[PDB]
RNA sequence: UUAAUAGGGACGGUCGGGGGCAUCAGUAUUCAAUUGUCAGAGGUGAAAUUCUUGGAUUUAUUGAAGACUAACUACUGCGAAAGCAUUUGCCAAGGACGUUUUCAUUAAUCAAGAACGAAAGUUAGGGGAUCGAAGAUGAUCAGAUACCGUCGUAGUCUUAACCAUAAACUAUGCCGACUAGGGAUCGGGUGGUGUUUUUUUAA
């Protein structure tokens, strides 16, 4: 289960939105 | 006891009179053997008319001789189940269910001043079908033995019954069950057992007792129909 | 042109069952006993009571269909004898009178590799 | 082909009559130690590769 | 998987978005049971939130039989009640939000969280690249077995016919033609088809969404305001059981016309008509034709389409005719009426065996025959072109058979003695065959597969049905003799010894398993035994059989069948064999082994101690080959444990060949859709890239003789 | 000083229905589900209670429970006795055989006392299929079949303790030496031999 909670976060991080453009729109 | 004199019965107050015949409705139904067998045509069945008659021809299991089947005297020794699986047209698509032989030869075989050898194994074969399978052995003197008795040690008997579970388990783990049954047909099972515990101490009489299927899987209309090797009806003019 | 039943006798001390099936013997084709041919009750094991039902049942045979029948026949079993007595034999015989064929005969009376204690006791029964 | 097997067999089997006799003749070296052949053994070269496969 | 929050009556499959799957989370958050119990609880970690979301939908039926309540602003319950329609009703607000969820989307849906389900319970097998990153939504193909596209009347409006069939009802109904029409589709294909598919998707092509300022309404250029799509594609999954049935079963017949008889005669028309049959059952059926270029499916499209929704409809699917027809078209009677999933000439095969088979055993030998094993390819349902009586041109005509007799020890201790004794035998079994049987005809020919082991005869038997079979003899001895020759040869030559050892296993050890299998396995997998036919014509015209194994072959063909996901079990030929190219397009063979679980669809499932053992296999060799120039593809399995039993001695040219030519079919594919044009060059070798190219011709055609 | 045809200990290949703990098979009995059929089923010397037209008895496909190892079974085997008969594993123990290994008299008899001790019985739990003291009930007609039929408590099984009794027999104290032949069996070891076996996996 640990091998797949490390993938899920690895998922997250890869697409999770650069907080620049929050800021920027 | 018919006559007058009988007591009287409560169950006599209430009897349902004959007023149907039971077999106005009844039709009949051929069954067939698997491709396995020489002789598939192993006679017919009835069941009451659909008002379905299939439900009660599914899972209906018959016995019969190979002898039969396989239209040798060599076999009358020997049953197979039998048990239907599909219908088409009143022919009725069988599979093997399980393998004995009668009782009086069982009889016969065992016999006084001798040691008997039976071992038992689980196993599957590589189609899921879980089978368990019962092989009977027995001791017999060599061509210039003067000892009226032939026993065997029981370090002889564990090693010879060590000997038949791990053929028995080989031949049927690598196999399918219709392979299965090719080799029962022969008997070759029971030549590797006396060439396989000929070494250990010599026998008589090697034979595969029984054979039980103890579970099925999931049931496969295009396997079923393989083994035995759809149809367009009739214009209504 | 031949359709095969299975006539199966149950041959018991006081009484004989003739039993006719199908090859499966799921379906039943035709039941007769001693008791239906006879007026008293020391007379249901009379062989004279089975060559009666085994004729009964043969006729009503030859209606059906069936021309021909595979003989199983038992005795009582389990812990009493493993042997049919003279009522099953007599069956037996009527059923070749009857005319049917008799295709194969074998003897499928329980044998017990383990029973549990009769009912006799330690001294015995049937004095 | 019938002629070739026919020869083939002729002479494996003089060969290997003549290899079974051999070990089984109860070899004693030159100072008089008495090999040992186990029954069933057919070949003494079989036994040489035993000492070196042991 | 594709799946939008966007409207789905139009037709594009969605309707299941972000806020239908996070609100479908807070309703479970308060509730969900029957008894109105948690079933997600707020403690729970992001993997078990999403899995008890996969396995609520995956399980519970919110269109038919079941529907979901909820209070937004109060426990949710399910009810057992249906609005036979998908609803997850919200007591606070009165509001359904599953109303642009289609029924047909529906069904797909709960089909794809189930498969993932029971690919997130898996054990064995890592399964997050496939759940989440993975792209199955790039090829309609790929997804869907058939696509049909139908070409509208009058498409600058529907014609007055068409329009008409709108009425003023419907508009009530469904606000827009395109949400009317499509589902007419359904309805007319649905019931049309019935049993034969599993899921049905309706798609208009061409649909725009956004349209300029100066515009009121979305502008097609087909649709001239009036219709926004150019073309409706007609997309199933069809199920491989019943789609090839030649009769579409109906109600039975009745001394009152029943109301089910009503619309079933009505509905097919003068297709419609009573027939009998042998169990005396008296139904309502309608019977089609089979044939060998196109599926059954395609008829009962076009004649019930047009029927209901326009007698002008044109409809069309050459993509799967094309590919049908590459299959090679066997000369027995009766070929081109004889579908792609008949294996008519198969069966024929093993009956005149079984013919031989009882002959064998009766004769008399030295020693008793322990069996007699069949191990072809056409034994196997995967030779390339169907056996055919006489047709002896075939190259798989001669089909192997392994014979074993009782095990003895009078076998000869040397490998020529013993190979010679066995043509001994086998001149025995063709001595009184010829005597007893002379109707069956016999010849010996020498076999040189096995290295530098020159004495093997192989008995070859010209069968009286007109089949041809190699007979070879196995014996216990025989194995542990090619050990002993490993052990005594030098330490230079061992390598070289074992090799042979691996042919030999090939072809008489593993090869028996593989059959036993592979055609167990065949059965459910009807469509697989067509794809794997179709696969080796792709190699043959690329000149890439001669290196590959056929095992191989089938081994790599399987893969989708076996371990489908993220896609689902290929039900048409061009699914399968396009499932196949992508496979190797995307196969890193260097750092990836292939292994698989041959079993039948849900025992002799791989376990975590067998899978482990296998990937601490492909390690050990990959790190003595890293680059993979010995060893490219690793095919492993229970039969194949080693994974080098069948992909050994491929030269690294040829295995970069497969996996260079699907990738250009694969972006031949993107960049131009699935057209004839496209299929006629995936066919067609380019033969330049040669550095020397020679070309023969037989002196006769081989064709005629070859049963095509 | 020997190293008792005294003894103890050791080592090894065997041997055993020797024992304890788990495990597997096995038909049979009873019960339950489904299923085809129908007049009685059962039981005795003969009958009467009893079950049965809500389908009895029997047929067939299964499942559950508790006991228990037929035929192989023998003037054979193990154990101090009482007793011990399915397969597999674990734990400890033991008789006999071989040993050019070992201590050196360590032995025989015997009180109290201690252990085990067939079946039956007592106390407190579990289980309770079959049989079944007791009790209830049917029939009470006929002497070779003359005491049977149904229900059936305690009991029959097991756990933790008591009870310690059998024709528990060679109707027969113990230890040691000597005083006739013959061949059958079982365990072990020795020599020969030729049949079955068999071969560079091991055995």
């Amino acid at each position: 289960s640990n091998i797949f909670k490390l993938q899920i976060d690895e998922l997250l991080e890869q697409v999770k939105l650069k907080q620049k453009h929050v800021l920027k729109v | 006891a018919v006559g007058k004199n009988k007591r009287l019965s409560k169950g006599k107050k209430g009897q349902k009179k004959r007023v149907v015949d039971p077999f106005t409705r009844k039709e009949w139904f051929d069954i067939k053997a698997p491709s396995t067998f020489e002789n598939r045509n192993v006679g017919k069945t009835l069941v009451n008319k659909s008002t379905s008659a299939s439900d009660a021809l599914k899972g209906r299991v018959v016995e019969v001789c190979l002898a039969d089947l396989q239209g040798s005297e060599d076999h009358s020794f020997r049953k197979i189940k039998l048990r239907v699986d599909e219908v088409q047209g009143k022919n009725l698509l069988t599979n093997f269910h399980g393998m004995d032989f009668t009782t009086d030869k069982l009889r016969s075989m065992v016999r006084k001043w001798q040691t008997l050898i039976e071992a038992n194994v689980t196993v599957k074969t590589s189609d899921d079908y879980v089978l368990r399978i019962f092989a009977i052995a027995f001791t017999r003197k060599q061509a210039n033995q003067v000892k009226r008795h032939s026993y065997a040690q029981s370090s002889h008997i564990r090693a010879i019954r060590k000997v038949i579970s791990e053929i028995l388990t080989k031949e049927v783990q690598g196999s399918t069950l219709a392979q299965l049954t090719s080799k029962l047909i022969p008997e070759v099972i029971n030549k590797e057992i006396e060439n396989a515990t000929k070494d250990i101490f010599p026998l008589q009489n090697i034979h595969v007792r029984k054979v039980k299927l103890l579970k099925q899987p999931k049931f496969d209309v295009g396997a079923l129909m393989a083994l035995h090797g759809e149809e367009k009806g009739k214009k209504v003019t | 042109s031949q359709v095969f039943g299975v006539a199966r006798i149950y041959a018991s001390f006081n009484d004989t069952f003739v039993h006719v099936t199908d090859l499966s013997g799921k379906e039943t084709i035709a039941r007769v006993t001693g008791g239906m041919k006879v007026k008293a009750d020391r007379d249901e094991s009379s062989p004279y009571a089975a060559m009666l039902a085994a004729q009964d049942v043969a006729a009503k045979c030859k209606e059906v269909g069936i021309t021909a029948v595979h003989v199983k026949i038992r005795a009582t079993g389990g812990t009493r004898t493993k042997t049919p007595g003279p009522g099953g034999q007599a069956a037996l015989r009527a059923l070749a009178r009857s005319g049917l064929r008799i295709g194969r005969i074998e003897d499928v009376t329980p044998v017990p590799s383990d029973s549990t204690r009769k009912k006799g006791g330690r001294r015995g029964r049937r004095l | 082909l019938k002629e070739d097997i026919h020869t083939h067999m002729a002479i494996f089997e003089q060969r290997e009559a003549q290899a079974q006799e051999d070990v089984q003749s109860s070899i004693v070296d030159e100072d008089g130690f008495t090999l040992v052949v186990g029954k069933n053994t057919k070949s003494l070269n079989s036994i040489r590769k035993k000492i070196l496969n042991k | 998987r594709g799946f939008s929050s966007n409207m789905s009556h139009s037709g594009s499959l969605g309707g299941f978005g972000t806020f239908e799957f996070t609100i479908l989370m807070a309703a479970l958050l308060n509730g969900g049971g029957i008894n109105s119990n948690k079933i997600l609880l707020h403690g729970f970690s992001s993997y078990q939130l999403f899995k008890g979301v996969i396995k609520y939908l995956a399980t519970m039926d919110l269109c038919h039989d079941g529907h979901l309540q909820f209070h937004s602003n109060p426990a949710s319950k399910y009810i057992d009640e249906g609005f036979q329609t998908p609803t997850l009703f919200d007591k606070s607000t009165k509001v359904n939000i599953l109303t642009k969820m289609t029924v047909s989307s529906y069904q797909i849906l709960k089909e794809y969280a189930g498969e993932t389900l029971r690919m997130l319970n898996n054990v064995v097998q890592d399964q997050f690249s496939n759940i989440f990153l993975t792209n199955i939504s790039r090829f309609d193909n790929l997804k869907y077995d058939l696509c049909y596209d139908v070409q509208l009347p009058l498409g600058n409006n529907l014609e007055t016919s068409l329009a008409a069939t709108f009425g003023s009802m419907e508009r009530v109904k469904f606000i827009t033609l395109e949400n009317f029409l499509a589902h007419k589709i359904t309805n007319v294909a649905r019931y049309a088809l019935g049993d034969r598919i599993k899921y049905i998707q309706i798609e208009m092509v061409g649909q725009k969404s956004d349209f300029p300022i100066t515009k009121r309404k979305v502008y097609s250029n087909t649709g001239g305001n009036h219709f926004n799509f150019d073309f409706v594609r007609v997309k199933l999954i069809v199920n491989p059981s019943e789609c090839d049935k030649l009769v579409t079963k109906g109600p039975a017949h009745s001394e009152t016309m029943s109301t089910e008889a009503a619309v079933f005669k009505n509905f097919w028309g003068i297709k419609s008509s009573l027939r009998r049959f042998k169990d005396g059952s008296i139904t309502h059926c309608c019977v089609w034709s089979t044939s060998s270029s196109e599926p059954i499916i395609s008829s009962i499209v076009n004649f019930a389409l047009q029927k209901h929704v326009s007698k002008k409809a044109q409809i069309s699917n050459e993509t799967i005719k094309k590919f049908h027809n590459f299959l090679p078209l066997p000369n027995l009677p009766s070929s081109a009426k004889t579908s792609v999933l008949n294996l008519s000439s198969f069966f024929n095969l093993k009956k005149s065996f079984d013919d031989l088979y009882k002959i064998i055993f009766q004769m008399k030998l030295p020693l008793s025959v322990k069996s007699i094993l069949p191990v072809g390819s056409a034994f196997r349902y995967t030779s390339l072109c169907q056996p055919v009586p006489f047709a002896y041109s075939d190259p798989d005509f001669f089909q192997d058979v392994i014979l074993e007799f009782e095990t003895s020890p009078k076998w000869p201790d040397e490998i020529t003695s013993l190979e010679k004794a066995k043509t001994a035998f086998l001149l025995k079994i063709q001595e009184e065959l010829s005597a007893n049987s002379s109707t069956y005809r016999s010849f010996f020919s020498r076999d040189e597969s096995i290295p530098y082991n020159l004495e093997i005869v192989t008995l070859n038997i010209l069968t009286p049905e007109g089949y041809g079979f190699k007979f070879r003899v196995l014996t216990e001895r025989d194995e542990i003799l090619y050990l002993r020759a490993i052990a005594n040869a030098r330490n230079e030559l061992k390598p070289e010894l074992e090799a042979t050892f691996l042919k030999f296993t090939a072809k008489y050890l593993a090869s028996v398993r593989h059959t036993r299998t592979l055609e167990n396995i065949s059965h459910s997998y009807q469509f697989y035994s067509p794809v794997v036919r179709l696969f080796k014509r792709w190699l043959d015209t690329h000149l890439l059989l001669g290196h590959i194994t056929d095992e191989l072959a089938e081994l790599i063909a399987i893969k989708p069948f076996v371990d489908p996901a993220p896609y689902f079990i290929p039900g048409s030929l061009e699914n399968g064999f396009l499932k196949v190219l992508k496979f190797i397009s995307q196969w890193n063979w260097k750092d990836d082994p292939l292994i698989l679980d041959l079993v039948k669809p849900e025992s002799e499932r791989l376990t975590l101690a067998q899978y482990k053992g296998i990937q601490m296999n492909f390690t050990n060799l990959r790190n003595s080959d890293p680059n993979g120039t010995h060893l490219q593809f690793f095919v492993a399995s229970k039969n194949d444990p080693s994974g080098i039993l069948y992909s050994s001695g491929i030269p690294l040219p040829i295995a970069t060949r497969l996996t260079a030519l699907a990738k250009v079919a694969v972006n031949l594919l993107q960049t131009h859709g699935l057209n004839q044009q496209t299929i006629n060059l995936l066919f067609t070798p380019g033969l330049k890239d040669y550095d020397f190219v020679v070309d023969l011709r037989t002196p006769i055609g081989l064709k005629s003789s070859c049963g095509i």
